[PDB]
């Protein structure tokens, strides 16, 4: 669940 | 791709039109006031690093996972040569944000990070030297991006030649003969080598920061320290 | 110097000539090994092939120039990475192992034997597979090593320096002109050759940071040598 | 250090 992986999305 | 059929002139407009904003500190030293600075602006610029990051061409290209891993492994490389470079035109001194210069002397402060900043200094003085310009600078902070985790893995490599390219355009535009074109390429890509040290350096100090927990840090600066072990 | 002064050719003849020997391990396969005796086995090995580097430096066009306390400074700084460039390019016609030595190849597969090193293992295995990628030609390799010595630790201290450093890129040049490349297939290859050295960089680093913590549990053997070079990190 | 006298032998 990296918050990388959510703010790369957005 | 795309990045590939961009010319030179495009990639270089592209890369300056990506480039994130020159922020602020909290700003209204020890340890962890130094600390809490420092992490603050480190977080918020990284946020702001991601979203430049999907506007380097040929980036988004890449699966999210290889994403991920680039940014993971080259974060601190970036944001460490963002700070040389603001800091170029302030000599002996760290430009962290416009109102936030700090001496090496402030640097002893905390515990193990005055080796650092002189590094920092000298990576700075070394660019003010070879008079590194804008457009260089960008080519080189992408290069970075794209290189730095990409041993753990073509088009990423057709994708690092394109910017060599650019590099070299730059160069013959400003005026440079062949030969001061592939010497200036060549210490320009060396220094690619101490921004990797620096990086390492820093975050093995963050890591023992981390440990020795003065300061609170962001769950993304834990995640993105945690990724390099 | 003498070292300005050179041609390209005749700085390749220099570097080629002082190319330091490939050693041989006390490696027997009959012996059984422990992952502290296999590591032994290494650093031994990396001990020899430091005292063999130390009079490589001092045939370095421009190196001899310098005073002592900045060789030493160099020296210290490049060590690991000079060891690794070497093991990378013993190891290019070798695809998944590591030629520690002639008689010592070791895929990833036995470098998990070891805890903590099986990903320095692979990045050593991934810049031995870059190298072969793009056909790495030993003059190019010689130039590489003599551009991590001088360059590594030159910004924690000088023109000198930086004037032979550009003398090396010129020979680089040269022999890519010289096998036929296009300018902008040297400009290139050029790049591919010096981002190498920021992976090499970062392998010493991490390789540093498992050499303390082998040290700090004294299980496997270090040398005299090794233990001071290590402390200068 | 062993490598000054390395270095100068």
């Amino acid at each position: 669940h990296k918050i990388l992986h959510r703010l790369l999305q957005d | 791709s795309l990045a590939l059929s961009l010319t030179a002139d495009q990639m270089v407009s592209a890369l300056l039109d990506a480039e994130p904003p020159i922020l602020y500190s909290e700003y209204d030293f020890s340890e962890a006031s130094m600390m809490g600075l420092l992490t603050n602006l480190a977080d918020r610029e990284l946020v702001h690093m991601i979203n430049w990051a999907k506007r380097v061409p040929g980036f988004v290209d890449l699966t999210l996972h290889d994403q991920v891993h680039l940014l993971e492994c080259a974060w601190l490389e970036i944001l460490m040569i963002g700070l040389v470079w603001r800091s170029m035109e302030h000599p002996g001194k760290l430009l962290f944000a416009p109102n936030l210069l700090l001496d090496r002397n402030q640097g002893k402060c905390v515990e193990g990070m005055v080796e650092i900043f002189d590094m920092l200094l000298a990576t700075s003085s070394r660019f003010r030297m070879m008079n590194l310009q804008g457009e260089e600078f960008v080519c080189l902070k992408s290069i970075i991006l794209l290189n730095s985790g990409v041993y753990t893995f073509d088009h990423i490599h057709r994708v690092l030649d394109k910017i060599t390219d650019t590099l070299i355009h730059l160069m013959a535009k400003a005026g440079l003969t062949l030969q001061q074109q592939h010497q200036r390429l060549a210490q320009l890509l060396l220094i690619l080598s101490h921004i990797r040290h620096m990086s390492n350096k820093g975050m093995e100090h963050l890591y023992s920061m981390k440990c020795k927990n003065v300061v609170p840090l962001s769950d993304l600066l834990l995640e993105m320290l945690d990724a390099h072990r």
